[PDB]
C-alpha cells in the first residue's frame, strides 16, 4: 500500500565522511568536559592498506578475474550493436525499393 | 587395385636394398595379368621421374630403369585390346539387349556400375563417370548406393587423388543418409581421416580412426597392415598419453594387432617407451619407425620429417611435467644424444612458445616453466580473446 501512494554510492560516501566528524566532535567537547570509559567504547571500534597489507596482494587477483566476466559480457554486448547496425540496414533497403 | 599401388610405391624411393623393389615387382606383373592396370600402369612413368619413370617403347623413348617389366610390348598391346573388348564390348552388347526389353530396374543400374568399374580398369575416366552417372539417377536405397560410391572411391586410392574424390563421396553420403551396417560407414569414415594427411590436418585424422576396429580389411580397396599402420601411428600423435594409457596400450583389437605383425612399431615400441619415460631405447625406435613404416607407406611419407620433428617435442612435455628441474648432461649424453644434437632440436621450439622451459648453460640444469594457477588463464586468454575481437573488427570497420 505504501508503493501504491508513492505512484545510492554518493549517498553512502557522504555519511561516511560525517561519521568521523561528528565522533571528533565527541571527544573534543568531551575532554574538556572532564577536566576515559566513554571514549574507551569509541577506542574499540576506532582500532577494530594498514591490516589489509597481507591481503592487498590477494585482493587485486580477485580483482582482475572479476575483470575477466566484465570483459566478456561487454564483448556480448558489442555483438547486438554489429548485429542491430546490421538490421538497421535491412530496413532501410526496403525504404529504398517501396 | 591398392595392391599394386602400395607395391610400386616402393619403386619411387628405396634408400637400401634394391631387391625391395624386385619383390614389390612380383606383386605388379601377377595383377596385370588378372586386370588391366593400364591407367595406373601409364602412370607410373607420370607419377616419379629419373628413377624408372623414363622407361616407355611407346609415348616416350628412354632407357634408365631398374625394372623392365613396366615398358610396353607387343603382349601388353595385345593384352589391352583383349580385356577392353570383354569387359566393355562384350559386355555392353548384352546389356543394350536388357535396355529394349525392359528387364528390371535396378538391375541394369547395377550393371552400367559394374560396367562402369571396367571403364576405369581401360584407363577411360570420361565413360566411367559417364555410366555412373546415368546408374546415380537411379539410386534410392542403399542397394544401389553402395555401388556408386564405391567408384568413387577407387578414384581416391587407385588414381591418388583427394581432389575430385571427398567432394562426390560427400554428396553421394548426404544426399541419402542411412549407412546400413559399421563397416559400409569406414569407406567414407577410413577415407576422412586419410585425406587428413593431405592437407596435414594432424588430430583431425584420428578422430575417426581410433574408434574405428583394427579388423577392417577393404582388400582392393585398402589391406590390412596398411590401415593397421594408419591407426597406430596417427592415433598416438593425436591422443595425450592420458588417453593413451584407457585405450591405446590396453586395447582387446590393438594388443591382438602388434602380435599379428612386426611392421607396426607404434603401439609397442613407441608407446611402452613413453609410458615407462625410457629414453635410452626410445629414439632409435623413431628411426625405424621412419624408415620401416613411414618410407613404405603411400599417405605416411608425404609427411616425412614432420612426424619425428613434432613427436619429439611432445615426448620432451611428458618429462617436463613430472620434474620442476632436469639434469643437461643426462638429458644431453646418457639418453644417446649429443650436446649439439640437443641443442638445435630446442633451438627451433623454443622461439614457436610450443613449450615452457629453461635452459641452463654453465649450470647443465633443464627446468620447467610451470604456470600453476595461470594455466590456460595466463597468456590463451588475452591473445584468443583480443585476438577474435580484431577478426570481429573486420567486417565492422570497412562495412560491406
Amino acid at each position: 500500500g505504501v508503493e501504491h501512494l508513492l505512484r545510492i554510492r554518493l549517498t553512502n560516501q557522504l555519511k561516511s565522511l560525517k561519521g568521523l566528524q561528528s565522533k571528533l566532535k565527541d571527544v573534543v567537547e568531551y575532554l574538556d568536559k572532564v577536566i576515559h570509559t566513554i571514549l574507551g567504547k569509541l577506542q574499540d571500534v576506532f582500532n577494530l592498506n594498514n591490516l589489509q597489507k597481507a591481503l592487498t596482494v590477494k585482493t587485486n587477483d580477485e580483482l582482475m578475474v572479476i575483470y575477466i566476466s566484465n570483459l566478456v559480457r561487454s564483448i556480448i554486448a558489442f555483438d547486438d550493436l554489429i548485429e542491430n547496425k546490421i538490421q538497421n540496414k535491412k530496413i532501410q533497403e526496403q525504404r529504398v525499393k517501396d | 587395385n591398392y595392391e599394386v599401388s602400395e607395391k610400386a610405391f616402393l619403386l619411387t624411393q628405396s634408400k637400401v636394398s634394391i631387391e625391395q623393389r624386385k619383390e614389390a615387382a612380383e606383386f605388379v606383373l601377377a595383377k596385370i595379368k588378372e586386370e588391366e592396370m593400364a591407367p595406373y600402369y601409364k602412370y607410373l612413368c607420370e607419377e616419379y621421374l629419373v628413377n624408372n619413370g623414363q622407361s616407355d617403347l611407346e609415348h616416350d623413348e628412354k632407357s634408365d630403369s631398374l625394372n623392365e617389366w613396366i615398358k610396353f610390348d607387343q603382349e601388353l598391346y595385345n593384352e589391352l585390346c583383349k580385356k577392353n573388348e570383354s569387359k566393355i564390348k562384350e559386355l555392353n552388347e548384352k546389356i543394350q539387349k536388357l535396355e529394349e526389353d525392359d528387364e528390371g530396374e535396378l538391375e541394369q543400374a547395377q550393371a552400367w556400375i559394374n560396367l562402369g568399374e571396367y571403364y576405369a580398369q581401360i584407363g577411360d575416366k570420361d565413360n566411367a563417370e559417364k555410366t555412373l552417372g546415368k546408374s546415380l539417377s537411379k539410386a534410392i536405397s542403399t542397394g544401389a548406393k553402395i555401388d556408386v560410391m564405391l567408384t568413387i572411391a577407387r578414384l581416391g586410392f587407385f588414381y591418388n587423388d583427394q581432389l575430385y574424390v571427398k567432394e562426390k563421396l560427400e554428396a553421394v553420403n548426404s544426399m541419402i543418409e542411412k549407412g546400413g551396417d559399421w563397416e559400409r560407414r569406414n569407406r567414407y569414415k577410413t577415407y576422412y581421416g586419410i585425406h587428413c594427411l593431405a592437407v596435414r590436418n594432424f588430430k583431425e585424422a584420428a578422430k575417426l580412426l581410433v574408434d574405428s576396429l583394427a579388423t577392417f580389411t577393404s582388400i582392393e580397396l585398402t589391406s590390412y597392415e596398411s590401415i593397421a599402420t594408419y591407426a597406430s601411428v596417427t592415433g598416438l600423435f593425436t591422443l595425450e598419453r592420458t588417453d593413451l594409457k584407457s585405450k591405446v596400450i590396453d586395447s582387446p583389437e590393438l594388443l591382438s594387432l602388434i602380435s599379428t605383425t612386426a611392421a607396426l612399431q607404434s603401439i609397442s615400441s613407441l608407446t611402452i617407451s613413453l609410458y615407462a619415460s625410457d629414453y635410452a631405447s626410445y629414439f632409435p625406435y623413431l628411426l625405424e619407425t621412419y624408415a620401416n613404416v613411414l618410407i613404405p607407406c603411400k599417405y605416411l611419407n608425404r609427411h616425412a620429417d614432420f612426424f619425428v620433428r613434432e613427436m619429439r617435442r611432445k615426448v620432451y612435455a611428458q618429462l617436463l611435467e613430472s620434474y620442476k628441474t632436469l639434469s643437461l648432461k643426462s638429458m644431453a649424453s646418457a639418453f644417446g644424444v649429443s650436446v649439439a644434437f640437443l641443442d638445435n632440436d630446442l633451438g627451433k621450439f623454443i622461439p614457436n612458445k610450443q613449450l615452457n622451459c629453461v635452459i641452463d648453460r654453465v649450470n647443465g640444469i633443464v627446468e620447467t616453466n610451470r604456470p600453476d594457477n595461470k594455466n590456460a588463464q595466463y597468456h590463451l586468454l588475452v591473445k584468443q580473446g583480443d585476438g577474435l575481437l580484431t577478426k570481429l573488427q573486420k567486417y565492422g570497420a570497412a562495412v560491406r
